[PDB]
C-alpha cells in the first residue's frame, strides 16, 4: 500500500489529422497545501513522443528515469537504425503497462496514470491510458483523473467518432484545448494557471510551448450575486 | 581423465564414442514397423537354468499406446523410463490428448544431453552416461505408425526397421533384403523371429525370447507366452516345407 | 563441491568403478538363499567364530526391514547400515501414503534404486554390495526371492548365491535342486540348505546361520542345537 | 585442470579395497594401546597412554577415558584431536535421546550412531577418514554388560574382549589363554595389569602411564557406578599383582 | 486500501452452430460512469479457429489472454504444427487460471472453436478454476438480462404444439447461420434498452470451416 | 484468561541462617477442573534447587530443556553447576526466546556448596535477574504471599525454625487463592542433607 | 463426540471411546474408530479437531512402530508418551497448531504393571489413575472417585465404566449412541462387544 | 447440490443433480458433477467447483501412473488416501472440497470413501453432500436395503435427488445415475427433473400436496 | 592428441592459441553442408539433410525458429537443439515485453554474448556447432554467420560445412548477380542449387535429401520439403 503524498492532477489530449496534441497542468500538490509550483510533468522520449504522468510525484520521477535508459538501451548498436528502428510509441506503451502490471502482483503499486501519446513511422497517430488498475485503452480523445468529468464533454464536442478526424484541422484543435483549460481552472482545486502544451505533428516534431498561462476570464457576473435570500 | 568438457582435435567429445558401444553388448533387440502393426521382439539372455526367465523386463509399457523395449544396462534405463512415464502422463492432464510419439521421443534426447559438469546451482544431475538405446513404438493419427530411434548422442531418427545389440550387423544386412512395404502383421511377427534366431545365442524358444506389438485397437500389449510358443512352431513348418 | 566424475566411461564399453563394485562383493561373506514351495530359507556363514567374540549382541548378517520382508549382504558390511536404513523408511512411507504393507516385488526396485543412483552422482562411490531380498506378498502364500547388484539390476531367482566362493554352491544346486520340484517341507528344504553351505563352510554348526521366513510374519531362527542336529543327521546320512 | 590435484579418496582400488581407509587402520596401531575385558561382574576398561614423559602432570589429565553419560564410557585409541570432535558428537547424542524419551539411550542405539557417521566420510565428499577407533563400555537393563569396538571404516562388532592400538595381536593371544567367563571384578582388574605389563614397549609398567576405570554393578540399591581412579589408587593395585 | 480488483462492464454471448459457432460481444468499455472509449475491441482471435474473449475486469482480461496466445504459439514447435483442438485448448486456460488461484483473475472466459466433429463448441470458465462445456451462454455484466432470451429461442423451452395441452413438447430445429444472426442483433437491442454497460457497438466474429468473418453492426450511441 | 492462569500453583523460597528451603503446592489443573494431585513443579540438578509455575506445557520443556544443558556442563567440567553460573544459564535461553516467550517464572534457590552461602534468586517472562537475599515468591497468588512473607520473615533462622516459618506462609496463602489447593511440599536444604515434608493441606 | 474416557484397574488399561463421528448438521456415520494399536502392549485414543486427529495418528504410529522394527523391542508406555508429547509440543509454536488430546494406555512387561497417560492440546503429560478430556470429562471424575478402589480387577472395573456412560446419556445434550469400550489386559487388546 | 451414493448388492449407484448456482442467479444446468477419474473409479463434484474439478483430474493422473508403476491396478481405499493428504497440504487456504470416490475391486468389493477438506476421510455404506444432505438421507434410508435388484437400486436413486430436487433452491436441473460394476461404471444416462417429476407423481401417487 | 595445451578452456597457452575453440571450428566441417545467400527481398538457406542408412529417414536441419527468423544447423544435433531454444525464448521476451520483433542485428550480438560465458569459466564444453540465421525485419534482409569462437559477422553470401569452398567460389564468382535478383521468388531457390551442387563432390545429388527455405517481404518464414521442392528441382 502506496498512500499518494504529493500529488498532481489532470492531463488531456485528442487527435487531429495530423497528429497528437497532449497538455497537462504543472502544479504539485499536498494537499490543500499547495507545496510545489511549476513542475514539468509533460516528458520527451526521443523526439516523436512525449509522455504525460499524473497521480502521486514521487512514483512519477522513478517513471521518469525508467524512460530516460529505456532509450540508452534501445541507442545501443543499431547504428544503421538511429533513427529507423528508434523507439516507436507503441513501444514505450507496451513496456510501461507491463511494468504496471508487475507491480501490482506484489501489490506495491506505482501510483500514478500515464497518457503516451506519439505518431508511428506509418504516421498513425497513437493516443493510449494506462494506469494504476492495469487497465488500457486506446481512445479518439482521452482524459485523466478529474478531467474525466469534465474535460471528457467538452473534446467530444471536436471528436465524436472516426468519421470526424481527417475533418478536425491544428487550428481548431489548438483553439479547442486551450479552451478546455479554461473550464478546469474554474470547477477543479488542484489546478493553476500554469500549463505545458505539446504538439507532435508528423510533418514537424515536437513544438513544445511551455508556460502559457489561461487567457479570457469572466468575473463581472459575479459582483451581481448578492446574499442567499 | 578425459574432460566431459574436453574436445579430441577432430571435434569429438569422446564421451559419445564410448557410450555407443555399450549398445552394441547388450542383448538383441528387433523392430519392424508396417503399416498394419509394430512388432519388438528382445533375447532375454538368461543367464543360468536357476534364475526365473520372467522376472526380466527389457519390453516396458510407456503409456497405453507407446510402448518401448531397452538394449544395453537395464539399469542406465530406470531413470529414463520413469522420466518418459511422468512426461507423457503429464501432457495428458495438460491437453486430454495422446501425446505424440515424436514428442516424447525428444524429452528422453534432452535428459540424454544431460550428463554435464553441473556448474553453479544448475540441475544437471548426472554426470556421465546413458548408454543404452530404445526402440519407442507408437501410433498417432497424425502419422500412421512410427518408430523412433533413442541414441545416448542426444540425437534421434525415424526409421522403417532398425536392429541393435550383439548382431546387430548381420541383422541389419537380412533387413534390407527382407524388409518391404506390403508385409502383414501375421508376416511381420514371422519374419522378426526368423532375423532374431540368426542371431540368438540359443536355440529359438520362449524362454530366452519376448514378443510385443502395439496395434490400433488393442493399443500395447505383450504377447502371452503361451502364444508365442505357438509362432515359433509355426515357422518351422514353413522352413521344412522348403 | 565434490561431483568429479567417477563414471569415467571405458572405452571398452563398461565403467571401471562398477566392475571394482564387483569385486568388492567377492572379497566379503558367503549367503545362499533357496525357495520351497512354502518357505524361503536364508543361510550365511559367520566369520565371527573366535573364541571371545559374543553373538547375542552382534549383529546378525540377515537383518529384518518389514514383517514379512527379510535382507541378508554379502560385500562392505559398513555399508550394509545404509541399505537396511533406506529401506525401513520405506517401509512405513509406503503404508503411510498407500495403505497396506509393501509387495515384495516393489520393495526390491527400491533398493535396487537406490543403489543405481550412486552411480549418477559424481561426489559419491558406487555400494560394493549386493542382497537376497525375500519376504511373502500380503496376504499370500507366494514364496519370492529377489537378488540384486551394485549395477542397479534385480532379477527373481529359484534359488541365488553371492559372496565369496558362489561357484562352487551354484554348481551344487545346479545338480541338486530341481526347477520344477521345490523341496516339499520346510525340514526338507532346511536339509538342503545346510548341505549347501557345510560344502564351503567345512564343516561345524557353530559357524552357519539359518533363518527362515515363512507365510504370515514368520521370521524365526534356528538354535545352535537345532543346527547341530540337522548337521549329524547330513553326517550319518552320508556317512552311510 | 583441478582434477590433477585431486586425490581421490572415495575411489575402489581394483582389489575393490578402499586403500584410504587401510592407511587408517595403520594410524591407530601407532598410538598407545588399551584393552577390553568383559565380566559378569563388571567391565575393567584399561589403556596405557603413548605419552611417557616426566612433566606430565597425570593427576590433572583424562586423555583416554572419556564418560559419555553416567552409564557409558569410551576408551580412545589414535588421533586425540579428532576423537575430540567424535567424543562432543556422541555425547549431544545421548542427550538428544534422553529429552525424547526420558529413558536413558540403550548402549547398541548410540554405537549405530557412531558407526554412521565416520562412515558417511568415506561414501562422499572427499573427506580424510577418521584416525580412530573406540572401545564401548556400557550398561543397560537389556542385555546387561555388553561391549563394542568401532574402527575407523564405520562397522562395529561386539565382544567378550578385545585390544586395539599397538600389538594388537600380542595382546589378543594373551588373552586367549587367561580369560575363564566367571570371573569377578577384583581378578579381572589383575588380568588387565597382568596383559599391559608384558606387551609394554617401556620397561616399567608405572602408575602414571596408566589409566584405569571400572563400571560396577556392586553398587547398591540397584544401580551403577563409574568411576574413573585416581593416579594415587592405580599405584595402591600396582604393588597388590606385584608389578613393583 | 488498496483493492486490485475493478470493473469494466461489457458482455458476450455464445450460441453454437451445427458447423458454426458464433462468439459475439459489444465494444464498449467504462468505469463507473465514466466512458472511457466508445470502441475497443474484446473479442480477439487466436488463430487456428479459436477465438476467445476474457471479459470483466480488462485488466486481468488482457493478462489472461497474453499467457494464452503465448502457449498456443509454445504447443505448435514442440508437436510440429499439430492443429490445437478446440477441446485440447479448454482444458489448458483451466491450468492458467487455477495457478493463480491465490490472487484470482475476476473475468468470466469464453472460448469456442469448431471441435474434429464439425459441430460448434461453446466453453465458458469459472472465473476461479473449472468449467464446462455448454450450448450457449452468455456471461459479463447484463449476462443476466441476455441469457433467459435465447434459451426460450434456441431450445424452444416451455413452448409446446399448440392444441395438445402440455402433453407435446415443441421439437428442436436446427438453427440457420442467417437464422442466429438475427437473435443475436435483437438480443444486444434491448440489453441497451434498460442496461447502463451495454450501447455503441457489437462486434460478432463468426467462425466456421471456411476462417474467421467480422461483421461490425452499430447500436444506439447511449 | 492468559496462558500463566491457566495452569497456576505458586512457588515460594526463602533463605535462612546457613540453609535454605523451596516450597510448592502440588495442584494441575486447567480454570476450574483439577487433573491432578501428583504433580510435582520443583525438580533439581546436581545440589542446585528449581520450581516454576505458569503456563503447563512450557513446565515440562523448559525442564527437560535444563537437564540437557546441565548434563553437558557436568561431563566436562565434572562437577555440579555453581547456582550463580545456574543463574545465568536461566537468564539466557528465557532472553533469546523474547518473541513468542515462555509464559513462566522461574525461581532459583541453592546453596553454593564451596561457600556455604545462602542463595536465591527469581525470573519472569523474558529474563529479569531479581536478585534478593531475603526470600521471593512467584506464581499465580503472588500479591498474597508477598504479604505473609514480609511480616514473618525475619533475617537469620535455625534449618529447624525455618521450617515452621515457610510453613505457615504457604499454607494460609493457598486456600485463599483458587488455583492452589491440593498438597503441598516443602525442601529443607542444609550443606550436606535435603529432608522432604509433605504438608498436610486441607483440601480446597 | 469428543467422550473418551480412561480407567486403570488392577490388571488393565480401559480406554472407551465415542461410536459417534459428527461433521457437520448431520451424524454422518455412528462408527468410526478413534484409536489405532501403536505396539502389541499400547493403544492410543484421540479425540479433538476435525481433520487434524487422523494425520497426528498415522504420523505417530508409524515412527513408534519404525522403532519396533529397528530394535525389535517394544517400548516402555512410559516412553511411548514422552515421544508423543514432544511432537505436539513442537507443534503448537509452528505454522500448524495441532489440536488433539490423546488418552494411552498401555501393559509395561518390564514394571508388570498397567499405566494411563493423560496428554492434553497444550503439551502437558499426566499420569493417572483416570482422566478425560473436553467439558465431557466432567460427568465421569465423580462418579469415579466414590466407587474407585485401588484394586478392582477387569470386571468390576467393566461394570464400573457402564454407570458413567448411562449418567453420560442423561445429562449431555450431544449425543454419541454408547461406547466402544477396548481391554488391555496382562497382554491381549480385545474389543468387548457389550456396552 | 446432491450428490448420494449407496453401496448395495450388485455395486454402486452414484446420483447427482446439475443445477449448480452462483449466487441467486442460476448459472448453468448442464453441469455434470461426475468426474471419471478412470474407467474403474467415479467421483463426484459437491463443494467449491475450481477445486474439485481440478484436483480429481490430477487424481486421474497419479492412477495412470500408479497402473503402470506397479502392474496393478489402484485399490479404492488407497486412491483416496493420496487426495485426502494432498488437500491437507493446503488446509486453512480456503479450498473446498466434498467428494466421494466410489469403486468396486475384487479385492475389497463395493466401498465409497468420503474425502473431506479437513482431512476426514471415512468409508461407510452411504454418504450424502450438499444441500440435499438431510432430505436426501430421510427419502433414502426408509427404502434403503443392503439386499435389492440391481433394477430397483437405480429407481431407488432417482427418487432420493428428486425428494432433494422439489424442497431445495439449488438442487434442480436433471438427474444423473452411474451404475459401477466390478468391470467399471456403466452411464444410466440423463432424466430431466422436469419429465422426471410427474411421472413419478402420478405412476406413484406420492406429492398428494403439489396442485396438479 | 594431447602434451602442451588441450585442458580445460581456462589453461591458456604461451603460443597465443586456445586449442579448445580451434577443435570447436574442425566441428563444423565435419557435418553436411548448408549455404545461404539473400537479395533484397528473400533470404535463403538451402542445406543438406543426411540419413544414417537407407532404412533410417532423413534429419531435419533446418530450424523455423519464428514466423519472421530461423536458422539452420551445421554440425552438433544436441548442441543446435540447446540454441534454438533461447532463440525462441528471446524472440518471444521481445513479443511479450516490447512487441517489437525481434531485430537480426539484435539477435546475433546476444547469441554472442552467451558462448563468451562458456569459455570463460572452468568446466563447461565450448559450444561447437555453427549456425546460419538467415530472417527479415524492417531494416530488409540479413544473414549472419554464427562461429563457436562467439563471432558474428554479416554477409551477403556464406556456406560451412564438407567441402564448402566449392559452394563459396561460386557465390563469389556470381555476387555481382544474385544481390539485383529482387522480386522472383523462383529466381532465388534456383541460383541457391547452382550454388550447393559444387559442393557435391562424390555425392550424388538427391531432391529429397534437400531442404530449403525462404523467407520475404510478404511471405513468413517457411521450410519446403517432399513434394515442394521437386517443382524446383
Amino acid at each position: 500500500t502506496q498512500q499518494p503524498i504529493v500529488t498532481g492532477t489532470s492531463v488531456i489530449s485528442m487527435k487531429y489529422d495530423n497528429g497528437v496534441i497532449i497538455a497537462a497542468d504543472n502544479l504539485g500538490s499536498y494537499g490543500s497545501l499547495l507545496r510545489f509550483n511549476g513542475v514539468e510533468r509533460l516528458i520527451p522520449v526521443g523526439d516523436n513522443t512525449v509522455v504525460g504522468i499524473s497521480g502521486d510525484i514521487s512514483d512519477m520521477q522513478h517513471i521518469e528515469r525508467l524512460l530516460k535508459d529505456l532509450v540508452t538501451e534501445n541507442a545501443y548498436d543499431n547504428p544503421l537504425a538511429d533513427a529507423e528502428e528508434a523507439l516507436e510509441p507503441s513501444y514505450i506503451f507496451e513496456y510501461l503497462a507491463t511494468v504496471m502490471y508487475q507491480r501490482r502482483s506484489k501489490m506495491n503499486p506505482l501510483w500514478n496514470a500515464i497518457i503516451v501519446a506519439g505518431v508511428q513511422s506509418n504516421g498513425d497517430q497513437f493516443l493510449r491510458y494506462v494506469n494504476l488498475l492495469g487497465v488500457t485503452y486506446s481512445s479518439p480523445t482521452l482524459a485523466t483523473g478529474f478531467g474525466a468529468h469534465m474535460a471528457n464533454p467538452l473534446l467530444r464536442k471536436v471528436v465524436d467518432r472516426e468519421s470526424d478526424i481527417p475533418k478536425t484541422t491544428v487550428q481548431v484543435a489548438e483553439e479547442a484545448i486551450v479552451n478546455a483549460m479554461r473550464v478546469l481552472y474554474y470547477r477543479d482545486a488542484r489546478s493553476s494557471r500554469n500549463f505545458s502544451l505539446a504538439i507532435i505533428d508528423k510533418n514537424t516534431g515536437l513544438t513544445f510551448k511551455k508556460n502559457l498561462q489561461v487567457e479570457n476570464m469572466k468575473w463581472d457576473f459575479a459582483k451581481d450575486i448578492k446574499g442567499y435570500g | 581423465d578425459r574432460g566431459v568438457s574436453t574436445f579430441s582435435p577432430e571435434g569429438r567429445l569422446f564421451q559419445v564414442e564410448y557410450s555407443l558401444e555399450a549398445i552394441k553388448l547388450g542383448s538383441t533387440a528387433i523392430g519392424i514397423a508396417t503399416k498394419e502393426g509394430v512388432v519388438l521382439g528382445v533375447e532375454k539372455r538368461a543367464t543360468s537354468p536357476l534364475l526365473e526367465s520372467d522376472s526380466i523386463e527389457k519390453i516396458v509399457e510407456i503409456d497405453r499406446h507407446i510402448g518401448c523395449a531397452m538394449s544395453g544396462l537395464t539399469a542406465d534405463a530406470r531413470s529414463m523410463i520413469e522420466h518418459a512415464r511422468t512426461a507423457a502422463v503429464t501432457h495428458n492432464l495438460y491437453y486430454d490428448e495422446d501425446i505424440n510419439v515424436e514428442s516424447l521421443t525428444q524429452s528422453v534426447c534432452d535428459l540424454a544431453l544431460r550428463f554435464g559438469e553441473g556448474a553453479s546451482g544448475e540441475e544437471r544431475l548426472m554426470s556421465r552416461p546413458f548408454g543404452v538405446a530404445l526402440l519407442i513404438a507408437g501410433h498417432d493419427a497424425d502419422d500412421g505408425y512410427q518408430l523412433f530411434h533413442a541414441e545416448p548422442s542426444g540425437t534421434f531418427y525415424r526409421y522403417n526397421a532398425k536392429a541393435i545389440g550383439s548382431g546387430s550387423e548381420g541383422a541389419q544386412a537380412e533387413l534390407l533384403n527382407e524388409w518391404h512395404s506390403s508385409l502383414t502383421l501375421k508376416e511381420a511377427e514371422l519374419l522378426v523371429l526368423k532375423i532374431l534366431k540368426q542371431v540368438m545365442e540359443e536355440k529359438l524358444d520362449e524362454n530366452n525370447a519376448q514378443l510385443s506389438c502395439i496395434t490400433k485397437q488393442d493399443g500395447f500389449k505383450i504377447y502371452d507366452n503361451e502364444k508365442t510358443a505357438e509362432l515359433i512352431k509355426e515357422l518351422k513348418e514353413k522352413e521344412a516345407a522348403e | 563441491g565434490y561431483d568429479r566424475a567417477l563414471s569415467i566411461f571405458s572405452p571398452d564399453g563398461h565403467i571401471f568403478q562398477v566392475e571394482y563394485a564387483l569385486e568388492a562383493v567377492k572379497r566379503g561373506t558367503c549367503a545362499v538363499g533357496v525357495k520351497g514351495k512354502n518357505c524361503v530359507v536364508l543361510g550365511c556363514e559367520r566369520r565371527s567364530t573366535l573364541k571371545l567374540q559374543d553373538t547375542r549382541i552382534t549383529p546378525s548378517k540377515v537383518s529384518k526391514i518389514d514383517s514379512h520382508v527379510v535382507l541378508s549382504f554379502s560385500g562392505l558390511n559398513a555399508d550394509s547400515r545404509i541399505l537396511i536404513e533406506k529401506a525401513r523408511v520405506e517401509a512405513q512411507s509406503h503404508r503411510l501414503t498407500l495403505e497396506d504393507p509393501v509387495t515384495v516385488e516393489y520393495l526390491t526396485r527400491y533398493v535396487a534404486g537406490v543403489q543405481q543412483r550412486y552411480t549418477q552422482s559424481g561426489g559419491v562411490r558406487p555400494f560394493g554390495v549386493s542382497t537376497l531380498i525375500a519376504g511373502f506378498d500380503p496376504r499370500d502364500d507366494e514364496p519370492k526371492l529377489y537378488q540384486t547388484e551394485p549395477s542397479g539390476i534385480y532379477s527373481s531367482w529359484s534359488a541365488q548365491t553371492i559372496g565369496r566362493n558362489s561357484k562352487t554352491v551354484r554348481e551344487f544346486l545346479e545338480k541338486n535342486y530341481d526347477r520344477k520340484e521345490p523341496p516339499a517341507t520346510v525340514e526338507e528344504c532346511v536339509k538342503l540348505t545346510v548341505r549347501s553351505l557345510l560344502e564351503v563352510v567345512q564343516t561345524g554348526a557353530k559357524n552357519i546361520e539359518i533363518t527362515v521366513v515363512k507365510p504370515d510374519s514368520d521370521i524365526v531362527a534356528l538354535s545352535s542345537e537345532e543346527i547341530n542336529q540337522y548337521v549329524t543327521q547330513i553326517e550319518q546320512e552320508k556317512q552311510e | 585442470g583441478s582434477r590433477r590435484y585431486d586425490s581421490r579418496t572415495t575411489i575402489f582400488s581394483p582389489e575393490g579395497r578402499l586403500y584410504q581407509v587401510e592407511y587408517a587402520l595403520e594410524s591407530i596401531s601407532h598410538a598407545g594401546t588399551a584393552i577390553g575385558i568383559m565380566a559378569s561382574d563388571g567391565i575393567v576398561l584399561a589403556a596405557e597412554r603413548k605419552v611417557t614423559s616426566t612433566l606430565l602432570e597425570q593427576d590433572t589429565s583424562t586423555e583416554k577415558l572419556y564418560k559419555l553419560n553416567d552409564k557409558i564410557a569410551v576408551a580412545v585409541a589414535g588421533l586425540t584431536a579428532d576423537a575430540e570432535i567424535l567424543i562432543n558428537t556422541a555425547r549431544i547424542h545421548a542427550q538428544n535421546y534422553l529429552k525424547t524419551y526420558n529413558e536413558d539411550i540403550p548402549v547398541e542405539i548410540l554405537v549405530r550412531r557412531l558407526s554412521d557417521i565416520k562412515q558417511g566420510y568415506t561414501q562422499h565428499g572427499g573427506l580424510r577418514p577418521f584416525g580412530v577407533s573406540f572401545i564401548y563400555a556400557g550398561y543397560d537393563d537389556r542385555y546387561g554388560y555388553q561391549l563394542y569396538t568401532s574402527n575407523p571404516s564405520g562397522n562395529y562388532t561386539g565382544w567378550k574382549a578385545i585390544s586395539v592400538g599397538a600389538n594388537t595381536s600380542a595382546a589378543q593371544t594373551l588373552l586367549q589363554m587367561d580369560y575363564k567367563d566367571d570371573m569377578k571384578v577384583d581378578d579381572a582388574i589383575e588380568l588387565a595389569l597382568k596383559t599391559l605389563s608384558k606387551t609394554t614397549d617401556s620397561s616399567a609398567l608405572t602408575y602414571d602411564r596408566l589409566e584405569f576405570a571400572t563400571i560396577r554393578k556392586g553398587a547398591n540399591d540397584g544401580e551403577v557406578y563409574q568411576k574413573i581412579f585416581k593416579p594415587q589408587e592405580i599405584k595402591d593395585i600396582l604393588v597388590k599383582t606385584g608389578i613393583t | 486500501q488498496f483493492n486490485p480488483y475493478g470493473d469494466n462492464g461489457g458482455t458476450i454471448l455464445g450460441i453454437a452452430g451445427e458447423d458454426f459457432a458464433v462468439l459475439a460481444g459489444d465494444t464498449r468499455n467504462i468505469t463507473d460512469y465514466s466512458i472511457n472509449s466508445r470502441y475497443e475491441p474484446k473479442v480477439f482471435d487466436c488463430g487456428d479457429n479459436i477465438v476467445m474473449s476474457a471479459n470483466g475486469f480488462a485488466a486481468d482480461g488482457d493478462a489472461l489472454v497474453k499467457r494464452f496466445k503465448n502457449s498456443v504459439k509454445w504447443y505448435h514447435f514442440d508437436h510440429n504444427d499439430k492443429k490445437l483442438s478446440i477441446n485440447s485448448a479448454a482444458r489448458n486456460i483451466q491450468h492458467l487460471l487455477y495457478g493463480k488461484r491465490f490472487f484470482p483473475y475476476y473475468v468470466h472466459t469464453i472460448i469456442a472453436g469448431l471441435d474434429e466433429d464439425g459441430k460448434g463448441a461453446v466453453y465458458s470458465f469459472d472465473p476461479v478454476g473449472s468449467y464446462e462445456r455448454e450450448q450457449c451462454r452468455a456471461g459479463g455484466a447484463a449476462a443476466s438480462l441476455i441469457m433467459p432470451f435465447l434459451d426460450n429461442q434456441v431450445n424452444f423451452k416451455n413452448q409446446y404444439e399448440p392444441g395438445t395441452n402440455g402433453k407435446v413438447k415443441k421439437p428442436l430445429k436446427y438453427l440457420s447461420v442467417e437464422e442466429v444472426i438475427k437473435l443475436v442483433r435483437d438480443s444486444f437491442t434491448s440489453a441497451t434498452e434498460r442496461h447502463i454497460q451495454v450501447g455503441d457497438g457489437l462486434e460478432i466474429l463468426i467462425v466456421t470451416k471456411d476462417g474467421v468473418r467480422k461483421e461490425f453492426y452499430e447500436l444506439k450511441r447511449d | 484468561s492468559d496462558p500463566s492462569s491457566i495452569n497456576g500453583g505458586i512457588v515460594v523460597a526463602m533463605t535462612g541462617k546457613d540453609c535454605v528451603a523451596i516450597a510448592c503446592d502440588l495442584r494441575l489443573g486447567s480454570q476450574s477442573l483439577g487433573v491432578s494431585n501428583k504433580f510435582e513443579k520443583i525438580f533439581h540438578y546436581g545440589h542446585v534447587f528449581l520450581g516454576i509455575t505458569g503456563l503447563a506445557t512450557d513446565v515440562t520443556t523448559l525442564n527437560e530443556m535444563f537437564r540437557y544443558k546441565t548434563n553437558l556442563y557436568k561431563l566436562k567440567e565434572e562437577r555440579a553447576i555453581e547456582p550463580e553460573t545456574f543463574t545465568q544459564l536461566v537468564s539466557s535461553s528465557l532472553y533469546e526466546r523474547r518473541f513468542g516467550p515462555y509464559f513462566v517464572g522461574p525461581v532459583v534457590a541453592g546453596i553454593n556448596s564451596k561457600s556455604g552461602k545462602p542463595f536465591i534468586a527469581g525470573f519472569d517472562l523474558i529474563g529479569c535477574i531479581d536478585e534478593a537475599k531475603d526470600f521471593i515468591v512467584s506464581g499465580t497468588a503472588s500479591d498474597q504471599l508477598f504479604g505473609m512473607c514480609e511480616s514473618l520473615y525475619e533475617p537469620n533462622l535455625e534449618p529447624e525454625d525455618l521450617f515452621e516459618t515457610i510453613s505457615q506462609a504457604l499454607l494460609n496463602a493457598a486456600d485463599r487463592d483458587a488455583l492452589s489447593g491440593w498438597g503441598a511440599v516443602v525442601y529443607i536444604i542444609k550443606k550436606d542433607e535435603v529432608v522432604k515434608r509433605y504438608l498436610k493441606m486441607r483440601q480446597d | 463426540m469428543d467422550i473418551i474416557l480412561g480407567i486403570r484397574v488392577q490388571d488393565s488399561v480401559i480406554l472407551a471411546s465415542s461410536k459417534a463421528v459428527t461433521r457437520g448438521i448431520s451424524v454422518l456415520k455412528d462408527s468410526d474408530d478413534k484409536t489405532r494399536q501403536l505396539s502389541p502392549h499400547t493403544l492410543m485414543s484421540f479425540a479433538g479437531e476435525a481433520g487434524d486427529t487422523v494425520q497426528f495418528a498415522e504420523y505417530i504410529q508409524a515412527n513408534i512402530q519404525l522403532y519396533s522394527i529397528r530394535e525389535d523391542y517394544e517400548l516402555s508406555p512410559q516412553a511411548v508418551s514422552s515421544f508423543v508429547r514432544q511432537e505436539l509440543a513442537k507443534s503448537i509454536r509452528s505454522r500448524r497448531p495441532y489440536q488433539v488430546n490423546v488418552l494411552i494406555g498401555g501393559y509395561d512387561k518390564k514394571k508388570n504393571k498397567p499405566e494411563l497417560y493423560q496428554i492434553d492440546y497444550l503439551g502437558t503429560k499426566v499420569e493417572l489413575p483416570y482422566g478425560a478430556h473436553g467439558y465431557s470429562g466432567f460427568y465421569t471424575f465423580s462418579l469415579l472417585d466414590h466407587h474407585y478402589r485401588p484394586d478392582m480387577t477387569t470386571e468390576e472395573g467393566l461394570d464400573l465404566l457402564k454407570l458413567c456412560v448411562q449418567e453420560l446419556e442423561k445429562r449431555m445434550p450431544m449425543d454419541f449412541k454408547g461406547v466402544i469400550v477396548k481391554i488391555v489386559d496382562k497382554d491381549g487388546i480385545r474389543q468387548v462387544d457389550d456396552f | 447440490t446432491t450428490t448420494l451414493a449407496f453401496r448395495f448388492q450388485g455395486g454402486i449407484i452414484v446420483a447427482v443433480d446439475s443445477r449448480a448456482t452462483a449466487g441467486n442467479w442460476v448459472a448453468s444446468q448442464t453441469v455434470k458433477k461426475v468426474i471419471e477419474i478412470n474407467p474403474f473409479l467415479l467421483g463426484t463434484m459437491a463443494g467449491g467447483a475450481a477445486d474439485c474439478q481440478f484436483w480429481e483430474t490430477w487424481l486421474g493422473s497419479q492412477c495412470r501412473l500408479h497402473e503402470l508403476r506397479e502392474k496393478e491396478r489402484i485399490s479404492v481405499a488407497a486412491a483416496s488416501k493420496i487426495l485426502s493428504n494432498l488437500v491437507y497440504q493446503y488446509k486453512g487456504a480456503g479450498l473446498s472440497m466434498g467428494t466421494m470416490i466410489c469403486g468396486y475391486t475384487r479385492k475389497e468389493g463395493p466401498t465409497i470413501y468420503y474425502v473431506d477438506s479437513d482431512g476426514t476421510r471415512l468409508k461407510g455404506d452411504i454418504f450424502c453432500v450438499g444441500s440435499g444432505q438431510t432430505f436426501a438421507y430421510g427419502v433414502l434410508d426408509s427404502n434403503y436395503k443392503w439386499d435389492l435388484s440391481v433394477e430397483d437400486a437405480l429407481y431407488l436413486g432417482k427418487r432420493s435427488i428428486l425428494a432433494a430436487a422439489h424442497r431445495d433452491a439449488y438442487s434442480g436441473g436433471s438427474v444423473n445415475l452411474y451404475h459401477v460394476t466390478e468391470d467399471g461404471w456403466i452411464y444410466h444416462g440423463n432424466h430431466d427433473v422436469g419429465e422426471l417429476f410427474w411421472k413419478v407423481k402420478e405412476e406413484e401417487g406420492s406429492f398428494n400436496n403439489v396442485i396438479g | 592428441f594431447r602434451n602442451n595445451y588441450d585442458g580445460d578452456t581456462v589453461t591458456f597457452s604461451p603460443t597465443g592459441r586456445l586449442f579448445q575453440v580451434e577443435y570447436a571450428l574442425e566441428a563444423i566441417k565435419q557435418g553436411s553442408v548448408t549455404v545461404g545467400l539473400r537479395s533484397n527481398t528473400h533470404a535463403v538457406l538451402v542445406a543438406l539433410k543426411r540419413n544414417a542408412d537407407e532404412l533410417s529417414s532423413y534429419q531435419k536441419k533446418i530450424i523455423k525458429c519464428d514466423e519472421h527468423m530461423g536458422l539452420s544447423l551445421a554440425g552438433l544435433a544436441p548442441d543446435a537443439r540447446v540454441l534454438s531454444n533461447y532463440l525462441r525464448q528471446q524472440c518471444n521476451y521481445s513479443s511479450l515485453v516490447f512487441n517489437r520483433k525481434l531485430a537480426v542485428e539484435r539477435a546475433g550480438h546476444l547469441l554472442c554474448d552467451k558462448a563468451q560465458k562458456n569459455t570463460q569459466s572452468y568446466g563447461g564444453r565450448p559450444y561447437g556447432v555453427g549456425l546460419l540465421i538467415i530472417g527479415y525485419d524492417k531494416s530488409g534482409a540479413h544473414l549472419l554467420e554464427f562461429q563457436p569462437s562467439g563471432n558474428v559477422t554479416e554477409l551477403y553470401g556464406t556456406a560451412i560445412g564438407a567441402r564448402s569452398q566449392g559452394a563459396k567460389t561460386y557465390l563469389e564468382r556470381t555476387l555481382d548477380t544474385f544481390i539485383k535478383i529482387d522480386g522472383n521468388p523462383d529466381e532465388l531457390i534456383k541460383a541457391g542449387v547452382e550454388a550447393i551442387s559444387q559442393s557435391l563432390r562424390d555425392e550424388s545429388l538427391t531432391v529429397d535429401n534437400l531442404s530449403i527455405a525462404i523467407v520475404g517481404k510478404d511471405t513468413p518464414f517457411t521450410i519446403y520439403d517432399g513434394e515442394a521442392v521437386a517443382k524446383y528441382i
